[PDB]
């Protein structure tokens, strides 16, 4: 799930490494 | 913390010499010294961990995800290593499974943290550790099982109040949601000063007409988790101008609403051509944002990224919109056409970032019954005329009008961000 609207995800950003 | 078995004590004073040139920051030695014991010592939980340790820092050096995930390995191999002491065990996998996570290996840090539970079954935040790990891969499910164990042997756990209160508001429990929020802020415990819980805490009172709400907004502000009572994203820059309400010359973006504004009834005639004979392009909203009624979006952009498919129902929409970087760029925004039908009331809510400014361009505007509140100030919409607000302020949307009410919505980095902030921010 996406932040796209709304805040409603735990995370909003992928985890990429550096 | 003891990290010494019985042969690591008879060898201390090798590896105390390689890990001071570790915190001495001379870490190619330090690697090469670590890896040296370990060709030595090829059993020693505490050489192998030095090593861990040392490649840790050296991918902090180079920025190298590659060398990070050596480090990721050896902390795995410290644990299949014979007579490894229990502090240290724990201490590799835990970095291990954390390291995974920023690498974005969420199914691997998900092993290890099912490793780590089994292995110390007892360990509650360790099982609070595994609930972060499944709530990171999007499985609510069994992060909710998760913390229902870890309740029901420690009740008063405010990490897993807090984790199961946030679980429940996304599964619309909000009723329920609020006094495991509340009282998982309230116990302070290590992991709930968390702006996220704030976040949610307040939205689920508003929803349900508790007044305190926003005397939680306070104190999230006062907590430095909000920017103010009324902007409340968490995925933030510093520094940029924040009001509710922006004039097309306060932003900059004067050519762009031009050309909305000018070629509006095109953009309109692409919206209604998919309404009457592609509506399986419009998606119902997906957010929990509605109260009631029915709204649905059928997005051209996201993250920056365009949709071909969804593109091919608005050609001319997308061809006119490619010659604005300033939003087709924008890779912490959307554009899309948004439908909503009388009847509909969209709950208070916030965006997650304050790096963007949200366009409303009107489409098909029914005399009344529409309204849009941003802050404390409500406006509405008119058929060609583009409204700009900043939705990371708290806004609310009714829709009451006798038919369907079109807009299209274009968002548009802050036009304070540097042409070098709107490259480095990841998407949203
Ligand atoms: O009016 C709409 O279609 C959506 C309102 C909203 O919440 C937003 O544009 O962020
Ligand atoms: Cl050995
Ligand atoms: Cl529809
Ligand atoms: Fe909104």
């Amino acid at each position: 799930g996406k932040c796209k609207n709304g805040l409603g995800e735990y995370t909003c950003t992928s985890l990429e490494g550096f | 913390p003891k990290l010494l078995n019985k042969f690591d004590k008879t060898i201390k004073a090798e590896l105390d010499a390689a890990e001071k040139l570790r915190k001495r920051g001379k870490i190619e030695e330090a690697v090469n010294a670590f890896k040296e014991l370990v060709r030595k010592y090829p059993q020693s939980p505490r050489a192998r961990y030095g090593k861990a340790q040392c490649e840790d820092d050296l991918a902090e050096k180079r920025r190298s995800n590659e060398v990070l995930r050596g480090a990721i390995e050896t902390y795995q191999e410290v644990a299949s290593l014979p007579d490894v002491p229990a502090d240290l065990l724990k201490l590799s996998l835990k970095r291990r499974s954390d390291r995974q996570q920023f690498l974005g290996h969420m199914r691997g840090s998900l092993l290890t943290l099912q490793r780590l539970v089994q292995l110390f079954p007892n360990d509650t935040s360790l099982k609070n550790d595994l609930g972060v790990g499944y709530l990171l891969i999007g499985d609510n499910d069994n992060a909710k099982k998760v913390y229902e164990e870890v309740l029901s042997v420690t009740p008063n756990d405010g990490f897993a109040k807090v984790h199961y209160g946030f679980i429940l508001k996304a599964q619309n429990k909000i009723a329920e949601s609020i006094p495991y929020l509340k009282e998982g802020i309230e116990s302070g415990d290590p992991g709930t000063d968390d702006g996220r819980f704030y976040f949610h805490l307040g939205d689920a009172m508003q929803r349900v007409g508790n007044k305190e709400a926003y005397k939680w907004y306070e104190l999230g502000h006062k907590r430095g988790h909000f920017a103010s009572v009324w902007q409340r994203s968490l995925y933030n820059v510093n520094g940029l101008k924040a009001q509710p309400w922006w004039t097309p010359k306060e932003t900059g973006y004067t050519e762009l609403v031009k050309s909305l504004e000018r070629n509006w009834k095109l953009i309109r005639d692409e919206g209604l051509a998919v309404m009457d004979k592609a509506k399986g392009l419009f998606l119902p909203e997906d957010e929990n944002l509605r109260e009631k009624g029915d709204w649905s979006q059928f997005t051209l952009w996201q993250q920056g990224r365009r949709n071909e498919n969804a593109c091919k129902g608005a050609p001319k929409t997308c061809t006119l919109l490619e010659k604005f970087p300033e939003t087709t760029g924008c890779r912490r925004g959307q554009i899309k056409y948004s439908i909503m039908h009388p009847g509909t009331h969209v709950w208070p809510h916030t965006g997650p970032t304050n790096c963007r400014l949200r366009m409303h361009l009107g489409l098909v505007i029914p005399k009344e019954g529409c309204k849009i509140r941003c802050a404390n100030e409500t406006k509405t919409w008119e058929e060609g005329k583009v409204l700009i607000f900043d939705d990371s302020f708290e806004h609310e949307v009714w829709q009451d009008a006798s038919s369907f009410r079109l807009i299209f919505i274009v968002d548009v980095w802050h036009p304070e961000l540097t042409p070098q902030q709107r490259r480095s921010l990841p998407a949203i």
